[PDB]
């Protein structure tokens, strides 16, 4: 029985962590999305002044 | 380490390489004077493949200028960055062009020559080891063809190990305002096919109506249309300056680009091209790139491509993307219009993508193409030569310079024997 327990704490202890560990790449892909799209800026427009 | 020297001819070349260097000083954020502005690491390192280290920092523009006019050398002297061209660079002729081709092909070469090949060889002894050249000129200008074709020729037997790029620019087909235009074009594409390797093709109604399209202000500035094709000559070599996963060596590219020897001329292709309203109406997507970037509008060459068959295509992308977008844009393509390529040729797609953007944007591209579209081109010019020298117009000045009709007779042969090895192939 110590033994049924000791493998369901285990259980848990990694449940905590993967639950711990699934907020952070949710936060990374979030990194991952806004950082491609791209806007031009007054730079590409005054050179063509000239 | 592998590095390049560019050779900068003809007035327009003149004009070209002009705006050509600036951009990339401007690129790499070197003030007009010279003193670098220590900002960007990988700049910083990979600059010596086209400047060479001078004293106190300033970066000397490894290329050579030539004219015959001191009005055009003047003046660019005078241009914001005169001062950081060498006037060791400055080789020049004592006579005026009368835009003749045989004149700068025959005599006032035969005493430029030397002193340009001197010149050169002390620039490339100054080197320690070169991919090749590049040459901005015109095909159509009367005297850079008149040293572009002598010079080529000379620097094959003097380097044939290296990477002889030429740039050139196809005069109007409307309208040529020079009139003798047609012989020297002709005249000057017999030698290029004997001799170069690649060539670029570009011409300015196409810029006009490009102007007409997406520019929409009217009145531009010739040398913004000299932005526009040293923005295509910036964006192909960025492969090499810049880091990321990218096979960026010419003939890298060369030999996935050219299926067979006389294949040297090529179209460019670019990448967001956004007018006033539209740059915050344009949601920066893959896609969208991939659309525009496949546009025949989006086409600045020669003439549209729909009229013939795809032979081999590379857009080259610069910016922060992945393989996969790129991987379904081409798997798009490819089913859009499949029976559009040659079934010679499959999976004729070659692909490039620089992490290191522009700047000012971050989603940015270029595209080389190699289509059945350059047909109407030298046909044009072949009604051109054919009329024109029905009866002999304007012929006299050439016998008095020494030319003779025989000389014609092959370099038409060998225009024509290339018109009819595009169709051959293709059809
Ligand atoms: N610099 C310059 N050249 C232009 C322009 N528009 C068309 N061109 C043509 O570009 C060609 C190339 O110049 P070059 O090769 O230096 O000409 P060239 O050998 O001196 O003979 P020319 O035709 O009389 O100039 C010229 O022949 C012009 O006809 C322009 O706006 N600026």
């Amino acid at each position: 029985r110590q033994q049924q327990r000791l493998l369901r704490e285990q259980r848990r202890a990694l449940d905590c962590s993967n639950l711990n560990l699934a907020r952070q790449q949710y936060l990374q892909k979030k990194q991952m999305n806004t950082a491609s799209s791209s806007q031009p800026t007054e730079d590409y427009f005054s050179q063509f002044n000239t | 380490m592998r590095e390049i020297v560019h050779l900068q001819a003809g007035q327009c070349g003149n004009q070209i390489g002009a705006k050509f260097w600036e951009v990339i000083s401007d690129e790499h954020g070197i003030d007009p004077t010279g003193t670098y502005h220590g900002d960007s690491d990988l700049q910083l390192e990979r600059i010596n493949v086209y400047y060479n280290e001078a004293t106190g920092g300033k970066y000397v523009p490894r290329a050579v200028l030539v004219d015959l006019e001191p009005g055009t050398m003047d003046s660019v002297r005078s241009g914001p960055f005169g001062q950081i061209f060498r006037p060791d660079n400055f080789v020049f002729g004592q006579s005026g062009a009368g835009n003749n081709w045989a004149k700068g092909h025959y005599t006032e070469g035969a005493e430029l020559v030397d002193s340009v090949l001197d010149v050169v060889r002390k620039e490339a002894e100054s080197c320690d080891c070169l991919q090749g050249f590049q040459l901005t000129h015109s095909l159509g200008g009367g005297t850079g063809s008149g040293m572009g074709t002598l010079l080529i020729s000379k620097i094959r037997e003097e380097y044939p190990d290296r990477i002889m790029n030429t740039f050139s620019v196809v005069p109007s087909p409307k309208v040529s305002d020079t009139v003798v235009e047609p012989y020297n074009a002709t005249l000057s594409v017999h030698q290029l096919v004997e001799n170069t390797d690649e060539t670029y093709c570009i011409d300015n109604e196409a810029l006009y109506d490009i102007c007409f399209r997406t520019l929409k202000l009217t009145t531009p500035t010739y040398g913004d249309l000299n932005h526009l094709v040293s923005a295509t000559m910036s964006g192909v070599t960025t492969c090499l300056r810049f880091p990321g996963q990218l096979n960026a060596d010419l003939r890298k590219l060369a030999v996935n680009m050219v299926p067979f020897p006389r294949l040297h001329f090529f179209m460019p292709g670019f990448a967001p091209l956004t007018s006033r309203g539209s740059q915050q109406y344009r949601a920066l997507t893959v896609p969208e790139l991939t659309q525009q970037m496949f546009d025949a509008k989006n086409m600045m060459a020669a003439c549209d491509p729909r009229h013939g068959r795809y032979l081999t295509v590379a857009a080259v992308f610069r910016g922060r993307m992945s393989m996969k977008e790129v991987d379904e844009q081409m798997l798009n393509v490819q089913n859009k219009n499949s029976s559009y390529f040659v079934e010679w040729i499959p999976n004729n797609v070659k692909t490039a993508v620089c992490d290191i953007p522009p700047r000012g944007l971050k989603m940015s591209a270029t595209f080389i193409g190699n289509s059945t579209a350059i047909q109407e081109l030298f046909k044009r010019i072949s009604e051109q030569f054919t009329a024109m020298f029905r009866r002999k117009a304007f012929l006299h000045w050439y016998t008095g310079e020494g030319m003779d009709e025989m000389e014609f007779t092959e370099a038409e042969s060998n225009m024509n024997d290339l018109v009819s090895e595009y169709q051959q192939y293709q059809d």
